[PDB]
């Protein structure tokens, strides 16, 4: 036929190689060092998670005999509630204010894609031309909606304030920062205001507000650095949730200048402007106050999981060891 | 009934006949594209991928880009279509070459040049020496006495010897001249076209008289004229009615057993896919009824009733769950198949150095079926042997020669040098001339024969009907006794370069029952010698009482027999002057027809050859190919059964059966007479031949057993089934005197009635039908026609290379394919079923759990290379240990590494991996992972983590799957994860992967997916180690 094949390791199927065999001198250790690493990590996470102080208040008021049921049917649109709670153990360091929504499918396919990221990126062409993605909320009557989509339209518009009920029974207001509650990239990369101009009013010219939004996007915050598409509350909302039960950052309680606890133990009152209706779909609103930890947040699932997986790895090694020895 | 009118192109044009052109190809310039019909329908996966392409076209129900399934489908369909276009266009060239072959035809009054297409039934043609027969013609005349023709039927059977052919007596003396042939008007009413090559029934009507016809007067298409200047005949069957083409089969499409297994197990994935989507679709209708209708945030206008919403996403979930059957599996198998084929091409241990012919993988689709072979059906001559048949030893007078004791052959110029004789004492004795028996021995070999001389270009070539005689005449020629030439009355032979023309007074004929031949030659002085040569048994029946060397020669024959050599006894006589004169008158009176001419000829033949003087015996070696008996033993240890299907004679086939060690002294040989009684007994009622272990049957007896109304059809399947049961309960089966179609019939019989994977190996056109019929077809290289080579899936030169094709290449290709299939499905069921689990937490809305960019690049960039390299480089044991342990071949023969159980076990593994990959991250984010302004457990983090854990888990699994850890294998497994984590780190996703809880979530998921798998992998091997593991452990 043709000349001799060339002699190479690849073509002659003689490439250098190792033939790893699952021997008892290799699999048994990794089944024991894993169990010796997963247990201390499981203990370390579990103890740290239980060292996190956190309080979760459910202020939807669906069930009667609660001081917020009046706002389920707010005959007057401005409705307010007052929930009193007591913090037994003083919170320390930075404390984060999250709000929690239950049975609110922010991961729904019809909901996740209902946005125009080009408009949120600050594109002039897409500012006045919402995409078909935000189809049901492209325009209100004649001109397009600036934050178009089911996402921006259904933004969380409740307001939450906390007061310290001190020894005098006079409510002391508690500082709450609204800046730095969103990703750095979201503030500076993913979200931007339309280019040109100096005042946000003219930039969003000829663009309706979302129908469910009470007010437009021009002045979401008094600070120009927190209004428009770069608003912290709006940005946090657009970052949809992976699961129906989720919580989103609302406010930051920074370290108090004094050595005293950031939220000293005592009587607290939750003053909430009930605006978001969730009881139609059996959804639950919540407010969460939690304290920071040097290992992130609180997650007893993982810490317990390593204990289970680490323990099982240790036990599996023993079972494999006995099976090996019998079959040696 | 057939009807042929010579020199009449318009006799029966008043369709039933066929023009003498052949159409072997399968496609035209237009009907090639409808090849999509074969590709689409036979493989339901292509139809499903076609449905997906259509299903993704409509924007109404769409979740993924359709550009990503059109491009691979074009690649999947395109490459297979391209492969069959090169195969078919090659068949166009061979058809054109045959059709453009030249022949001379009777035009109006003369012989003119014509092509093989222009020949038609009833057409008179003239063929010269060494010219292919263009059609099944009736011999009318020839250039030599009695209208005699010698023809080589090397395509009807694989034998290169000459076949005797005679024409009708009436036509011999009249149609000699071209003038009478042109005006010849003979009407033939013969048999209808058929595949029978040995039988022909018909008659010639001419000169108001009918002459019966036989197969001896009919030259068939696949033959060649030899030892005759020219011959003439009229075409009877043309083009496709010729017996050579009725002895041919269609080029079917060959696909592996694993290919059929994927088909049936891809049907179940379709059932799973529809059932999953229908179940998820129903849940959305229920979910949209309660939670979706009362959810104001989910309002999108265009009020759709919940039933319609459930209907809509059903097609959304087919698209979301489409990689239950991924298009990358079939794109990558083509890469695996092409690479595995090129290892056969590149092998140096299947490279024949002196002919400079390496192995060739002509079909790249069947590589892993080489590891599945149950039966081998092999040609004998050219495949097991070399078609070299030389003179090895001899017992002359009493002493045995050819023992390498103590050649140039320069003392005689005629010696061609082919003979590899080593003994020097014989050459010394010939030249010395100290013993007349030596000269008389080799004289007999060069005179008592039917061989014919060529004397073309000054070369003294010899052509014989019997390969035994041709070797003996060559041997005598090398030893000085050169048979120069022969006319009708005298035979010329050279003795040590001295011309000596002798006159022959009689040539006793050779018959199968006669088992001997003799020639009576008068010497120039006047002495009469009856030089006789025949079989061992018959010769000893006719010995003079004086013979003292009888016992010694019998002992010599036993020595030669033990070497499985072919032996013939040699004898002369000293008939007197008056005694021959009385007999010569008697002999002539016996040549006339009288009544039968058989009893009289046998009677006078018997009396001629009494009281003969022994000279000894010869020893002819029918050379086997190197490493053939080693190959048959090695493949027998692999539980592969080797059947020899040959067009040669029974005696030659049986002799090679013992030389190959297919038959041993332990085996008892069952013949067609014995088989028929056994089969007949079973009808009137595992087979006793289970202990006999040998089966030698003739093509004539195959028809009797195969028997080639509804009740008759019941007996047809019954008799065929019983024969296959008997023939399969035998260590060796040798089918002899079989036509090319009968070879494929035997291969087909095993396929249908045993469901066995069959291999067919052979050389020449005789084997193309069975090479095309078997599951795998091998073509031995060396035939100038290259007909078995160009119709075969693989083609090397030496039979011994079957060892590496099956035990090394076929065994690895089966291991490397089943490993590829089980993992590739695993990595895609784990990938895609995460969407199924997420449906219970997103409203059953068909939202994907991964970013769109991850879904496109999963099987492209992140899990592609490691499984392809493992499918091209994975060896459980080395090639040396592969041949040293043929019992490792039984792994594929029994279908162990790919099954419904093995397949479903990879479904569970993928199902449980998707379950863990979704529910450990779910628990880690149901509890608010790393809460801060930089990680509020968003959807992107959920998508990035499961993808991150998925890529690591599957890429580690392939590492545990790989046993031959080459550097390129190590680089791919680690580089796939490195590439994945390099793409989403600026060369969203980065933010999640910078946080300990996110990484400790991946580590937990990867371990919980892999760490259990190590336990079963280690536990299974320790308790139930495989044969490869034991060799690997003891390596
Ligand atoms: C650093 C180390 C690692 C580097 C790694 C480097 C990168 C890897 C390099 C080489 C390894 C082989 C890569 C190709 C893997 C198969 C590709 C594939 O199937 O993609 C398909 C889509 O992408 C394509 O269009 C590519 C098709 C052309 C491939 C060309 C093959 C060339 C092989 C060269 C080998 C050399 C090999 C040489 C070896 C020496 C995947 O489709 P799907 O199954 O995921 O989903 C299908 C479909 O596709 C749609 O998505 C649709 O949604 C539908 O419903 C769904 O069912
Ligand atoms: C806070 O957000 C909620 C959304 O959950 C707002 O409720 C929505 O308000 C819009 C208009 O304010 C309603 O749209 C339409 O209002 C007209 C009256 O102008 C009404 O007649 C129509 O039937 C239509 O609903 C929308 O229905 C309503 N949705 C719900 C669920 O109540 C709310 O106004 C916001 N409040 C603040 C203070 O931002
Ligand atoms: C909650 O506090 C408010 C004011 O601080 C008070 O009017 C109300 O009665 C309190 N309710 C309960 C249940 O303590
Ligand atoms: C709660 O907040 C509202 C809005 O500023 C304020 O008017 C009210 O006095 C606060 N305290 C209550 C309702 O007890
Ligand atoms: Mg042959």
């Amino acid at each position: 036929k043709t000349r001799r094949p060339d002699n190479t390791a690849f073509k002659q199927q003689r490439l250098p190689a190792w033939q790893p065999i699952l021997t008892a001198g290799t699999v048994l250790p990794i089944f024991f060092i894993i169990g010796l690493i997963f247990i201390p990590i499981g203990i370390g996470i579990f103890v740290t998670s239980n060292n996190i102080r956190e309080i979760e208040i459910d202020y939807t008021g669906t069930e009667p005999s609660s001081p917020c049921n009046k706002c389920l049917s707010p005959d007057v649109t401005p409705c307010f509630c007052t929930i009193n709670f007591t913090l037994e153990k003083s919170f320390e360091g930075n404390v984060f204010m999250y709000y929690g929504l239950s049975n609110f499918y922010q991961n729904h396919r019809r909901y996740v894609k209902s946005r125009d990221d080009s408009q949120l990126n600050g594109d002039s062409s897409a500012l006045l031309n919402p995409s078909k993605e935000c189809e049901p909320y492209r325009r209100n009557e004649d001109k397009p909606i600036a934050p178009c989509g089911a996402i921006a339209n259904s933004m969380f518009n409740d307001t939450l304030e906390l007061f310290l009920i001190g020894n005098d029974s006079y409510p002391i207001p508690i500082a709450l920062k609204k800046k730095g509650i969103a990703w750095w990239t979201d503030k500076n990369v993913k979200f931007r205001n339309p280019p040109g101009g100096d005042n946000l009013e003219e930039r969003f010219k000829g663009t309706t507000k979302p129908v469910n939004w009470l007010k437009p996007v021009y002045m979401l915050d008094s600070d120009p650095d927190n209004n428009g598409f770069i608003n912290e509350d709006f940005i946090v909302w657009m970052r949809t949730a992976a699961l129906p039960t989720f919580r989103k950052l609302y406010r930051l309680i920074e370290r108090k200048s004094d050595l005293h606890p950031t939220l000293p133990a005592g009587r607290y009152s939750l003053n909430v402007t009930y605006n978001y209706p969730v009881h139609y779909f059996d959804g639950r609103k919540r407010m969460i106050l939690s304290t920071i930890s040097w290992m992130g947040g609180k997650n007893p699932f993982l810490g317990i999981a390593y204990i289970a997986v680490g323990s099982i790895s240790f036990l599996l090694g023993v079972v494999l060891l006995v099976i090996n020895h019998k079959y040696r | 009934t057939w009807q042929v009118k010579a020199n009449d192109r318009k006799y029966h044009e008043q369709s039933k006949y066929a023009n003498n052109a052949i159409k072997t190809y399968k496609y035209n310039a237009f009907t090639f594209i409808p090849m999509n019909l074969f590709e689409q329908f036979k493989r339901a996966a292509n139809l499903y991928f076609l449905a997906l392409l259509i299903l993704q076209a409509v924007p109404q129900i769409s979740t993924l880009a359709w550009y990503t399934t059109l491009v691979p489908l074009l690649v999947v369909l395109g490459v297979t279509a391209i492969k069959d276009l090169v195969d078919d266009v090659a068949r166009h060239k061979m058809d054109k070459e045959i059709n453009n072959r030249t022949c001379e035809v009777i035009k109006d009054g003369r012989f003119k040049v014509a092509k093989w297409k222009e020949i038609q039934v009833g057409d008179v043609i003239r063929l010269k020496k060494n010219d292919f027969v263009p059609a099944d013609i009736l011999l009318l005349s020839s250039s030599e006495p009695n209208s005699l023709c010698y023809v080589e039927t090397a395509e009807l059977d694989g034998e290169t010897n000459l076949k005797f052919k005679m024409s009708l007596e009436i036509t011999d003396q009249y149609l000699q001249r071209e003038d009478t042939l042109a005006t010849f008007d003979g009407f033939i009413e013969c048999e209808e076209p058929n595949n029978r090559l040995d039988k022909f029934t018909g008659t010639l009507f001419w000169r108001n008289t009918s002459f019966p016809l036989d197969a001896d007067k009919i030259l068939l298409r696949g033959c060649v004229i030899r030892n005759t200047d020219f011959c003439h005949g009229l075409v009877i069957f043309a083009g496709a009615d010729t017996k050579i083409m009725k002895n041919s089969g269609k080029t079917r499409f060959k696909r592996t057993k694993i290919d059929y297994l994927m088909n049936y197990m891809v049907y179940t994935i379709f059932v799973v896919l529809i059932l999953l989507s229908a179940g998820l679709a129903i849940g959305h209708a229920y979910w949209e009824a309660q939670v979706g209708n009362s959810s104001w945030y989910l309002y999108d206008g265009e009020d759709d009733t919940p039933s319609y919403r459930g209907f809509l996403i059903f097609w959304g979930y087919i698209i979301v769950l489409n990689t239950m059957v991924p298009i990358s599996l079939y794109v990558s198998v083509e890469v695996i198949r092409l690479g595995q084929s090129h290892f056969i091409n590149w092998d140096l241990q299947m490279y024949y150095a002196e002919k400079d012919t390496p192995a060739k993988a002509r079909t790249t689709t069947l590589n892993e079926q080489l590891g599945q072979i149950h039966y081998i059906f092999s040609d004998k001559t050219g495949t097991l042997t070399q078609n070299i048949m030389t003179f090895k030893k001899c017992c002359i007078n009493g002493q045995i020669y050819g023992d390498h004791r103590d050649v140039d052959f320069s003392w005689n110029t005629y010696a061609d040098g082919k003979l590899a004789f080593y003994d020097h004492y014989l050459i010394e004795q010939i030249q010395s001339g100290k013993e007349p028996e030596v000269r008389q021995f080799f004289f007999l070999l060069a005179v008592c024969h039917t061989v014919m001389v060529d004397r073309t270009d000054g070369q003294l070539n010899y052509q014989a009907a019997s390969p035994d005689e041709g070797a003996l005449v060559n041997a005598a020629r090398n030893f000085g006794f050169a048979f120069l030439a022969r006319t009708q009355n005298t035979i010329t032979i050279s003795e040590l370069g001295t011309e000596r023309t002798y006159n022959v007074l009689a040539i006793l004929d050779f018959n199968s029952d006669r088992k001997r031949m003799s020639i009576i030659v008068r010497t120039p002085e006047g002495n009469i010698k009856l030089y006789c040569k025949g079989a061992d048994t018959v010769i000893y029946e006719r010995l003079h009482r004086m013979n003292p060397t009888k016992q010694e020669t019998q002992d010599a024959l036993d020595i030669f027999a033990n070497e499985t050599l072919r032996t013939l006894c040699l004898c002369y006589k000293e008939i007197e002057e008056k005694e021959f004169t009385e007999w010569n008158k008697k002999f002539m009176a016996a040549s006339v027809a009288s009544t039968n001419r058989d009893e009289a000829l046998d009677k006078v033949y018997e009396e001629i050859e009494k009281d003969l003087i022994l000279l000894g015996a010869t020893a002819i070696e029918d050379k086997l190919q190197d490493g053939v008996p080693e190959t048959i033993s090695k493949l027998a240890k692999a539980d592969i059964k080797i059947w020899v299907l040959t067009g040669d004679k029974k005696e030659t086939a049986e002799n090679i059966g013992f030389a190959c060690e297919l038959l041993t002294e332990d085996t008892t040989i069952c013949y067609g007479e014995d088989i028929n009684s056994l089969l007949h007994a079973r009808m009137e009622n595992f087979f006793p031949p289970g202990g006999n272990r040998a089966l030698i049957i003739t093509g004539s007896w195959l028809n009797e057993i195969l028997l080639e109304k509804r009740r008759l059809e019941a007996k047809k399947e019954q008799r065929q089934k019983n024969f296959v049961d008997l023939a399969c309960e035998c260590s060796a089966v040798i089918c002899c005197r079989v036509t090319p179609k009968q070879k494929a019939m035997v291969v087909d019989l095993v396929k249908r009635y045993k469901k066995a994977i069959t291999l067919a190996i052979g050389d020449g056109a005789n084997d193309v039908n069975m090479i095309k019929t078997a599951h795998i077809g091998v073509g031995i290289s060396g035939q100038e026609g290259m007909q078995a080579v160009m119709s075969s899936d693989y083609s090397f030169a030496q039979f011994r290379y079957l060892q590496r094709l099956l035990l090394v290449h076929g065994r690895w290709s089966y291991i490397r394919m089943c490993k590829f299939l089980r993992y590739f499905f695993y990595k895609n069921f784990a990938f895609t079923l995460v969407h199924f689990w997420y449906s219970f937490f997103n409203g059953y809305s068909a939202q994907t759990a991964y970013e769109d960019w991850f879904i496109t690049l999963y099987n492209v960039l992140y899990t592609s290379l490691p499984v392809l390299l493992m499918g091209l480089l994975d060896q459980d044991v080395s090639d040396k240990l592969s041949l040293r342990f043929p019992g490792l071949y039984i792994v594929g023969q029994r279908d162990l590494l790919f099954n419904y159980k093995r397949f479903f076990v990879s479904l569970l593994h993928g199902v449980l991996t998707s379950m863990i990959l979704f529910f450990i991250p779910l628990g880690a984010y149901l509890q608010t992972v790393g809460q801060d302004g930089e990680a509020p457990s968003d959807y992107q983090s959920f998508a990035v983590t499961i993808a991150s854990a998925l890529v690591i888990t599957v890429n580690f699994q392939i590492g545990l799957d790989t046993s031959y850890w080459t550097f390129v294998n190590a680089f791919s497994i680690f580089g796939s994860i490195a590439l994945y984590f390099g793409i989403m780190f600026d060369f969203t996703a980065s933010n999640a992967l910078r946080q300990p809880y996110i990484w400790l979530t991946i580590i937990l998921t990867v371990a919980v997916c892999l760490l259990p798998v190590v336990a079963i992998r280690f536990l299974s091997m320790t308790i139930w180690p495989s044969e490869s593991d034991k060799i690997q452990k003891h390596r």
